[PDB]
RNA sequence: AUUUUUGGCCUUCGGCGGACUUCCUGGGCCCAUGGUCGUCUGCC
C-alpha cells in the first residue's frame, strides 16, 4: 500500500514519533501531509539531553523524524485494507 | 488598572533597541506583576509608568534578560526574583523607592546582572 | 570548454591511471583505471587498488587490490588522473 | 528484488531484523511496506549496545532491549534488512 | 523639534560600543519611552549616536531631562537631529532607500 | 539550470572542499551538475604543503567554494 | 516557482549574509543568485568557525552545503508579501 | 555500465563494502532493482578484514552501500 | 490547509544543529522553505531579522503563539 | 540517483597547536605588561 495513505488512515490518534536527533514527540496528530509533514495536536517533545517541553501544535518533517510508534489498539488491519 | 489576561493581551509586543523581544505594559497602572504565564516568554520586561510596589511574585522566566521597572513605587525586592529570573542581565529601577542594603544585596547577589540603573533614587 | 562527462569519456577511452579519493574520508583513495560509467557517476574501475593514507603525512600507508570495483558518484569525490612514464 | 522480498516477508508474517544506522536493531515481524522502504510492524523488539562511561573511563558494553507494540521504519533510518 | 535626537561628546575612548549602546538604551528606557539607539564605531561615529523615542514630545522631555548629563564620567550634548531616523520611517512605512550605490 | 561557471572558465581559481582541501588550478570546464574539472590541480591540506596531481575533477556534491584567484 | 526563490532573486545584488553548512559566515556583496540556490558573490568577507576571517573578491556558492541567509528589511516587507 | 555490471553480477559472488566501519558483505547476490538495492543469500558480514559471521538473507540499500566487488 | 492557517503567524523552528530560530513567520514553501522576519537564534541568543531556513537544515517547527497584532492596530483610532 | 523530502554516518577528548570574544590591566579604536572567558577543531 501506500504510507501517506495509511498514516492518512491512521491519523486523528495519539503516536509517538522518534527523531533522528534523540528526540521524542507524543501527542495526537491533527494533519498528515503527503510527504509525511504531520501535525500534532497537545504534542509533548523531549529532545536528547534536553529537558521536556509542551506545545498545543508542531509540525515533524518526514526526513528529521526517524521512527513512529501508533496505540497499539488502533486498528491496522482496517487502515491498510 | 488590575493586570490582567486582557491588558497583557493588550500591552505592547514589539523588538527592543538592542535587537530583543519587549513586552511593554506601559500606560496600565499595573499596582502588582500578575499574569506572567498569559504574558507569556519575554526578553525584555517594560513596567514604565505603573503603580507596581512589589519587585516579585514572577513566574519561571529564564529568557528574561532585560526589566525596566523604573517611574513606579517600588520599595523592595523579592528574594524569589532572582530565582525566577536567574538570567536577567539588566536591570532598570530609576525614581523608585528601593534605597535598602538588603536590596542592594540581593542585586548583588544576582549572578547574570551586569548592567544596573539606578538613578534618581535615595 | 570541457564537461565532465566528457572528461570521463576521454579518461575511459584513453585508459589511463586515475586515483579517486572517496567523500568524507580524505585518507581513503581508489586507483585504477576506469572501464564504466552512469548517470550517477558510476565509475566502475578494472584492477582497482584501496589505498589508506597515513594521517601524519598523507603517505600511502595501506594498500589493497579489489579487482573489479564500482565506485559511487557520491562515494567517490575527488578524480584526478596520473600521467603514465613511457 | 527488495520490494518483492518485502511483500513476500509481509505475506510469511516472519520476523526479520532491521538494522537502523544509529547502531540499533528491531526484531519485529513485517506487516506493511512502502516504495520508499518503510514498513509497518508490529510486536517489535528494539536492541541497543550502550557504553557507560564511569570517572572518565570507558565501561564494559551493554545489551539495552525494549517491546513496542506497533511501529513504523523510515527507509532513511533502515540501513540493513535481514529475513528469517 | 524631532524624535530623533543625536547626543555627542560621548565616551568613547576605551568604551566598547556594545557597552555603550546597552547603556544608552537603559537611560532612554529609564528617562521614557525609545524606539532606536544606534551608536557604531567609525570616525564620524566616535562619540557620536542617535537616539530616536516613540514621540516627538517624549524625546524632547528625555533631552531636556539629559541634557549635559554625565554618562561614564562624560557629559553627552544632545541636539536635535537634522534627519529623520530610518527606523521611524520603517516603523511609519514610507521610508525612501537612497538611489546612490554607496 | 546550469551553473553559471562561464565567467570562471579558463581562469586560474581556488575550489575549497570538505576535509579542508583546497585544489588550485585553471577551470577547463563545468557541468549542469556543478562538476567542473580543472587542469594544472594542486591540491593543498592545512599544512600548507601543495602537491601537483595534473588535471582533475570535482563533484557536483564534492566542490563547496569556489574563488577565482585571477581578475574575472 | 517558489516565494523563497522570488525573495532570493530580489534580494541577490545587495549587501546580504550567508551562513553555511559547513561552519564558514560570510556577509558581503551578493551579486547574483539562482532558484536552485547557485548564488555568486563579489566583496564578501568570510569568517570560519574558529576564527579565520578572511576576504572573497569572488565566491560560488551552493544550496546544498549553505544553511541560511540574511538578507534586508526591505526585502522582507516588499510588496510581494500582500494578500490576494 | 553500473546496470550492466550488476547485471552480470547478479546470482553471483559479490562483496560490498559500506562506507562506515570499514564493514563487508560477502555472498551469493541475487536480487538487485533500479534503486541500487542489493539482496543476497547465505551473506558473511566481516569487520576490520575480519570475519564477523554469517547472516543469511542480506538487504542492502545504495545509502549504506559504498563499493561494490565480485569475488 | 494547516500550513496556510500557521503561516505568518509567531513559530518556533528546531534544526539539525540544534539552533532554534524563533520569529514571526510569514512565507512557506512546499520543499519545507521558511522565511521569517525578526528572527531570534537560539543556541546563548542572537537576532538575525529576515531570515530563510530551507529544509535540508529544518528539522521541526511549532507554533509558539498566534499572529501578532499590527502597527494600526496598535496605533488604532479612539 | 549529486543543490531541500528518503541522511556519508556512527560518534571521547586529555599532554595539548591554533583560535574566538566577553568583561576586569596599563598607555595613546591604537600599542604593550594584560588577566580572564568555554565553546571549537587540534596536536600525541
Amino acid at each position: 500500500m501506500k504510507l501517506v495513505r495509511f498514516l492518512m488512515k491512521c491519523a486523528n490518534e495519539t503516536v509517538t514519533i522518534e527523531l533522528k536527533n534523540g528526540a521524542i514527540v507524543h501527542g495526537t496528530i491533527a494533519s498528515v501531509t503527503p510527504k509525511m509533514d504531520t501535525a500534532l495536536r497537545n504534542v509533548r517533545y523531549t529532545p536528547k539531553g534536553e529537558e521536556p517541553y509542551s506545545v498545543e501544535s508542531l509540525t515533524v518533517r518526514g526526513n528529521t523524524i526517524r521512527y513512529y510508534i501508533l496505540p497499539d489498539s488502533l486498528p491496522l488491519d482496517t487502515l491498510l485494507i | 488598572m488590575r493586570l490582567t489576561a486582557e491588558l497583557i493581551q493588550n500591552s505592547l509586543s514589539y523588538l527592543n533597541p538592542l535587537k530583543e523581544r519587549e513586552l511593554d505594559l506601559r500606560g496600565h497602572r499595573i499596582p502588582a506583576i500578575e499574569n506572567l504565564g498569559v504574558a507569556g516568554p519575554h526578553d525584555a520586561i517594560d513596567l514604565t509608568d505603573n503603580d507596581i510596589q512589589v519587585l516579585g511574585n514572577f513566574p519561571l522566566s529564564p529568557r528574561l534578560r532585560t526589566l525596566l521597572v523604573a517611574r513606579n513605587r517600588v520599595a523592595m525586592i523579592h528574594p524569589t526574583l532572582p530565582n525566577a529570573i536567574p538570567n536577567l542581565r539588566n536591570l532598570v529601577l530609576a525614581s523608585n523607592n528601593l534605597t535598602e542594603l538588603s536590596d542592594l544585596d540581593v542585586l548583588g547577589k544576582f549572578p547574570r546582572l551586569t548592567h544596573l540603573v539606578l538613578m534618581d533614587n535615595p | 570548454l570541457l564537461p565532465p562527462i566528457n572528461f570521463l569519456f576521454r579518461l575511459l577511452q584513453q585508459r589511463t591511471p586515475v586515483q579517486i579519493w572517496l567523500y568524507e574520508q580524505l585518507a581513503i583513495r581508489i586507483t585504477g583505471v576506469i572501464r564504466g560509467f552512469d548517470e550517477f557517476m558510476n565509475l566502475v574501475i578494472d584492477d582497482a587498488v584501496e589505498i589508506k593514507l597515513s594521517p601524519k603525512t598523507n603517505e600511502p600507508e595501506s594498500k589493497r587490490p579489489l579487482g573489479q570495483i564500482l565506485l559511487k558518484g557520491d562515494n567517490i569525490s575527488l578524480i584526478q588522473a596520473l600521467s603514465g612514464s613511457a | 528484488g527488495p520490494l518483492s522480498l518485502l511483500q513476500t516477508a509481509v505475506r510469511s508474517h516472519t520476523q526479520v531484523l532491521i538494522s537502523v544506522r544509529s547502531g540499533r536493531k528491531l526484531l519485529a515481524r513485517v506487516k506493511a511496506f512502502d516504495r520508499h522502504c518503510n514498513m509497518i510492524l508490529e510486536n517489535v523488539k528494539e536492541m541497543w549496545t550502550e557504553t557507560p562511561v564511569t570517572n572518565g573511563k570507558k565501561g564494559r558494553p551493554v545489551n539495552k532491549d525494549r517491546f513496542i507494540s506497533k511501529m513504523f521504519l523510515r527507509g532513511d533510518s533502515v540501513v540493513i534488512v535481514l529475513l528469517s | 523639534p524631532n524624535q530623533t535626537l543625536y547626543v555627542t561628546n560621548l565616551p568613547s575612548a576605551k568604551i566598547q560600543k556594545e557597552d555603550l549602546r546597552t547603556a544608552l538604551y537603559m537611560l532612554f528606557s529609564t528617562y521614557g519611552s525609545v524606539l532606536d539607539v544606534v551608536a557604531l564605531k567609525t570616525m564620524k561615529m566616535r562619540g557620536q549616536a542617535h537616539i530616536v523615542y516613540k514621540d516627538i514630545q517624549t524625546a524632547t522631555m528625555a533631552m531636556r531631562a539629559l541634557d549635559g548629563f554625565e554618562f561614564l564620567g562624560r557629559p553627552m550634548k544632545i541636539s536635535y537631529a537634522k534627519g529623520k531616523s530610518h527606523i521611524i520611517a520603517k516603523l511609519d512605512g514610507t521610508f525612501k532607500p537612497p538611489t546612490a550605490a554607496k | 539550470a546550469q551553473p553559471e561557471l562561464k565567467k570562471y572558465l579558463d581562469k586560474r581559481l581556488f575550489v575549497e572542499l570538505n576535509g579542508s582541501r583546497r585544489v588550485i588550478g585553471v577551470l577547463r570546464g563545468y557541468d549542469v551538475f556543478l562538476n567542473i574539472v580543472l587542469d594544472d590541480a594542486v591540491e593543498e591540506r592545512p599544512n600548507g604543503e601543495k602537491v601537483k596531481l595534473g588535471m582533475v575533477t570535482i563533484r557536483g556534491n564534492s566542490v563547496v567554494i569556489l574563488e577565482p584567484l585571477e581578475r574575472i | 516557482i517558489g516565494i523563497p526563490i522570488k525573495l532570493l532573486n530580489e534580494a541577490q545584488g545587495h549587501i546580504v549574509t550567508l551562513e553555511l553548512t559547513t561552519g564558514q559566515t560570510y556577509r558581503g556583496k551578493l551579486i547574483e543568485a539562482e532558484d536552485n540556490m547557485n548564488v555568486q558573490l563579489k566583496d564578501i568577507t568570510v569568517t570560519a568557525r574558529d576564527g579565520r576571517v578572511s576576504h572573497l573578491e569572488q565566491i560560488y556558492i551552493r544550496g546544498s552545503h549553505v544553511r541560511f541567509f540574511i538578507v534586508p528589511d526591505m526585502l522582507r516587507n516588499a510588496p510581494m508579501f500582500r494578500s490576494r | 555500465n553500473p546496470r550492466p555490471f550488476l547485471q552480470d553480477l547478479v546470482n553471483q559472488d559479490v562483496i560490498v563494502r559500506l562506507k562506515w566501519g570499514q564493514t563487508e558483505y560477502k555472498g551469493r547476490l541475487v536480487s538487485i532493482d533500479s534503486y541500487m538495492n542489493i539482496q543476497l543469500a547465505n551473506t558473511e558480514e566481516f569487520i576490520n578484514y575480519k570475519s564477523t559471521g554469517h547472516l543469511g538473507q542480506v538487504l542492502i540499500r545504495c545509502n549504506n552501500v559504498l563499493w561494490v566487488t565480485a569475488a | 490547509g494547516k500550513m496556510a492557517g500557521y503561516i505568518n503567524w509567531r513559530m518556533r523552528v528546531t534544526l539539525n544543529d540544534g539552533r532554534q530560530m524563533t520569529g514571526q513567520m510569514l512565507a512557506f514553501d512546499k520543499h519545507m522553505n521558511l522565511v521569517l522576519a525578526d528572527t531570534e537564534e537560539f543556541r546563548e541568543k542572537r537576532t538575525l531579522g529576515l531570515t530563510i531556513v530551507r529544509g535540508a537544515n529544518i528539522i521541526a517547527l511549532s507554533v509558539e503563539s498566534p499572529p501578532p497584532a499590527d502597527p494600526s492596530a496598535r496605533l488604532g483610532k479612539t
